[PDB]
RNA sequence: AGGUGGUGCAUGGCUGUCGUCAGCUCGUGCCGUAAGGUGUUGGGUUAAGUCCCGCAACGAGCGCAACCCUCGUGUUUAGUUGC
RNA sequence: GUUAUCCGGAAUGAUUGGGCGUAAAGCGUCUGUAGGUGGCUUUUUAAGUCCGCCGUCAAAUCCCAGGGCUCAACCCUGGACAG
């Protein structure tokens, strides 16, 4: 047994102080954050209006990995950051086809947000509206049709999109599920 | 690799019975067995396959070098847990379990920092140079920090295997491991749902004997896996 | 509510005075006057001779001790690269002017410059810094955060910075402030360095208060 | 140049006030689609969010208290201009 | 550029494609005529339904493939899915 003071000072020196160590590491995680929406929500106190900023932000690699996150703070900057951090721990993967599009047609539902995605021919690009389009685009989907029916909340549309592209089954897997060879379902 | 279980020993320690039939979760009806005198009786042929897969994953996990927590907060299981962990040389939770131990690590670990300073203070004998208020205060800090940090006070970093007693009372353990991407190997009585644990062992709640049996088989697996990880690294 | 200048709150406890002399009550007014005249002169001189050569001149403070024979001026200063490096070293060039002002009868004057090692653990300097960056029409957010950075990497336990005025030339004035770490203002045992500075912008004035806490 | 000439609804400094009232918040987590909530609530107790139990919250920061001055008891030391 | 007109966006009259506990919206409650839909098994028929073949749905237009005005608009030849 080595002494308690030097080993606990070893776990003390390996868990670094947050007042002597500055923060910028994030481009080392190979990601890019995109601020979708900034709003000023308010709590009200005997004094007056207590203002905060809500940030709705989505992160992707543009390579087939995407997630959404929401954050709240006093300043634009800090909200943005918490939004990033939250998304990074919520993140999923979008099934892609050799041409960068969706396996199949799909709907989705969250709150009053309904969302419709369907695959497109290569060369049509991504045509959609704000939440759906930023999420799609940040995932790296190159060609997709999308329309949000029902509500317009930016946020619920983001979540909805995620539930859509989460339930996307890729052919190899339906062939694995059904227990039938690929060439048979292709037909 | 093999483990120590037979129908006779499981019969002996009294694993096969569980809570009254007014208290039950039908979610567990798929693997329950019979029902007698308003007391449920749970399948042991399922219990053995689960206990074997449990000890096996426990063996692979110990041998690769992963770290272990155990949890139960009952009165009797708490006394059995300090000894389970010491015999396996692992981390434990027996006394009051704090919400956030796993999920909120950062603040938990600062609480560990100051506990370590308290442990150096106390043995240095520099608590004799204080007012009486200061010593009783430092001793509040100590009493608590011993209750809460005692079994984990070795562990630095996030624990990647968690073992648990009686998931009914332990809701937060299960929640936190559900969240953090940690496996749970858990004791199920007739009242608890088999959602919350990765490997959920049909078991007994009320019996110190059942706890002793299954926990001793498990700690024996952790111990042989401990010899194999003392060998492989 | 109003606070007390936390300077003035610990006086004869954790903080010294600046003018260190004594006088009989009658002379006291005159002596006071004299201190003021030289603090003024020495501020002016350095302001004009350093801001001509384009640098940041921390003049952190001025201690004056009067002795019957010689009166001694100790300048606490953050970067005397602008006062020493010039050919007529600030020592002589000032010694002459200050000795012109106060009198030379029964009083001859000595100037000594002291290097305050950590310039960003002194509020006064730091505030002049933010003053520069804001006079440069940098957004105040950036300014604040840079200051916090510089300071905390310059060895400081706590800091509270407050900027008040028409911020960003916006027509309605306001108050922005940031606390960092731990700033007891009510503990008399706490070594506290405060300072007050004023800034002249296109849009009018801007106040800066800085609190800094160095331990107990 | 000078303006005690206009604007305290263009401003700094400075001060009053609610009130020397016990509050106000923030970090990480968790609950809520979200505004927000929890912490800060519950059982006790305090001059006090004072403090202790309990509790998905764990901690921290500014407040409170304390460190400051003056008046109360003693001891050591120093004795003129006071004894 | 502005105005007028029409369709779009409008899932805002909704077959594809909405709703009716509290947001607009369930007759106060039953009985019942027309009308709509209606369990299982075998056979029959072939009205729907399906597949093949024929007639026609003028030319021009829209769609595909060539050709001509230097290109394009425009013109000309040939042919066809729908329905
Ligand atoms: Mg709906
Ligand atoms: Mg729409
Ligand atoms: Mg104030
Ligand atoms: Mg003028
Ligand atoms: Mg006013
Ligand atoms: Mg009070
Ligand atoms: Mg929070
Ligand atoms: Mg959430
Ligand atoms: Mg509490
Ligand atoms: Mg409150
Ligand atoms: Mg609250
Ligand atoms: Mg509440
Ligand atoms: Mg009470
Ligand atoms: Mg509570
Ligand atoms: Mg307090
Ligand atoms: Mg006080
Ligand atoms: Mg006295
Ligand atoms: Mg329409
Ligand atoms: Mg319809
Ligand atoms: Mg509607
Ligand atoms: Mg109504
Ligand atoms: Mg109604
Ligand atoms: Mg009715
Ligand atoms: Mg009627
Ligand atoms: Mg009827
Ligand atoms: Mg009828
Ligand atoms: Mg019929
Ligand atoms: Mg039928
Ligand atoms: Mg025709
Ligand atoms: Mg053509
Ligand atoms: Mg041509
Ligand atoms: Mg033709
Ligand atoms: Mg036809």
């Amino acid at each position: 047994l080595g002494n308690d003071v030097y080993a606990m000072d070893s776990k003390i020196k390996k868990a670094t102080g947050f007042g002597s160590k500055s923060k910028k590491e994030k481009i080392r995680d190979g990601f890019e954050e995109n601020v979708v929406q900034v709003r000023r929500v308010t709590k009200v106190v005997k004094g007056g209006k207590h203002m905060r900023f809500r940030a709705i932000v989505v992160v992707g690699d543009k390579k087939g990995q995407v997630g959404v996150g929401v954050g709240k703070a006093k300043e634009v900057v800090s909200a943005v950051q918490k939004a990033a951090v939250d998304a990074r721990r919520n993140i999923i993967t979008v099934p892609m086809t050799k041409y960068l599009t969706f396996p199949h047609r799909n709907e989705a539902d969250y709150g009053a947000a309904r969302v419709m995605l369907r695959p497109a021919a290569p060369g049509t690009g991504v045509i959609a509206g704000g939440a759906v389009r930023t999420v799609l685009e940040m995932a790296g989907v190159e060609n997709a049709l999308g329309k949000q029916l029902g509500s317009n909340n930016a946020l619920n549309n983001a979540r909805a999109t995620i539930v859509a592209v989460q339930t996307m089954r890729q052919f190899s897997d339906v062939a694995r599920d059904r227990g039938i060879p690929m060439e048979e379902l292709w037909k | 690799r093999y483990w120590n279980i037979n129908l006779e020993e499981m019969m002996e320690a009294g694993v096969h019975f569980g809570h009254g039939t007014r208290k039950w979760n039908p979610r567990m009806s798929p693997y329950i067995s019979a029902k007698c005198k308003g007391i449920h009786i749970i399948n042991l042929t399922r219990t053995a396959r689960f206990l074997s897969e449990a000890c096996d994953l426990v063996f692979d996990a110990s041998s690769r070098g992963k770290q272990f927590l155990i949890v139960g907060t009952k009165n009797k299981a708490a006394d059995s847990v300090a000894r389970a962990a010491i015999r396996a040389r692992c981390h434990y939770v027996n006394k009051k379990w704090l919400g956030g131990m796993l999920t909120n690590w950062s603040t938990t670990e600062t609480r560990l920092h100051k506990f370590r300073d308290l442990r150096m203070e106390q043995t240095a004998g520099r608590l004799a140079r204080l007012p009486k208020r200061d010593a009783a205060v430092v001793k509040r800090q100590l009493s608590h920090l011993q209750t809460y940090l005692g079994g984990i006070k070795y562990m630095t970093g996030l624990p990647d295997i968690v073992i648990i007693v009686d998931q009914q009372e332990e809701y937060t353990a299960l929640r936190e491991c559900i969240t953090l991407g940690i496996p749970t190997i858990c004791l199920i009585d007739t009242n608890c749902n088999p959602d919350l644990a990765d490997i959920s062992i049909p078991a007994n709640d009320d019996a110190i004997a059942s706890i002793r049996l299954i926990l001793t088989k498990l700690v024996f697996a952790i111990c042989e896996g401990r010899s194999s990880y003392i060998r492989n690294p | 509510g109003q606070k007390i200048n936390p300077l003035g709150f610990r006086l004869g406890t954790t903080q010294s005075h600046y003018s260190l002399w004594f006088s009989q009550p009658k002379n006291y007014a005159e002596g006071l006057q004299e201190d003021q005249k030289i603090r003024d002169c020495i501020k002016n001189y350095v302001q004009k001779n350093t801001k001509t050569s384009s640098g940041v001149e921390g003049i952190a403070r001025i201690e004056i001790q009067k002795r019957i024979d010689l009166i001694q001026v100790i300048i606490h200063m953050g970067f005397p690269k602008l006062l020493i490096e010039n050919r007529p070293q600030g020592v002589e060039d000032l010694k002459i002017n200050v000795q012109k002002e106060l009198n030379c009868v029964n009083r001859k004057l000595n100037i000594a410059i002291t290097r305050i090692a950590k310039p960003y653990g002194d509020p006064n300097i730091l505030a002049e810094f933010i003053a520069g960056q804001l006079k440069s029409r940098v957004s105040f957010r950036k300014a604040m955060k840079k200051a916090i950075e510089l300071t905390e990497q310059a060895d400081t336990k706590g800091i509270q910075i407050q900027i008040a005025g028409r911020i960003d030339g916006k027509e309605i004035a306001r108050i922005e402030w940031i606390r960092e770490g731990r700033v007891p203002l009510q503990t008399i045992r706490a070594k506290i360095d405060y300072c007050a500075y004023t800034v002249r912008t296109i849009y009018g004035v801007l106040g800066i208060k800085i609190w800094i806490f160095m331990g107990e």
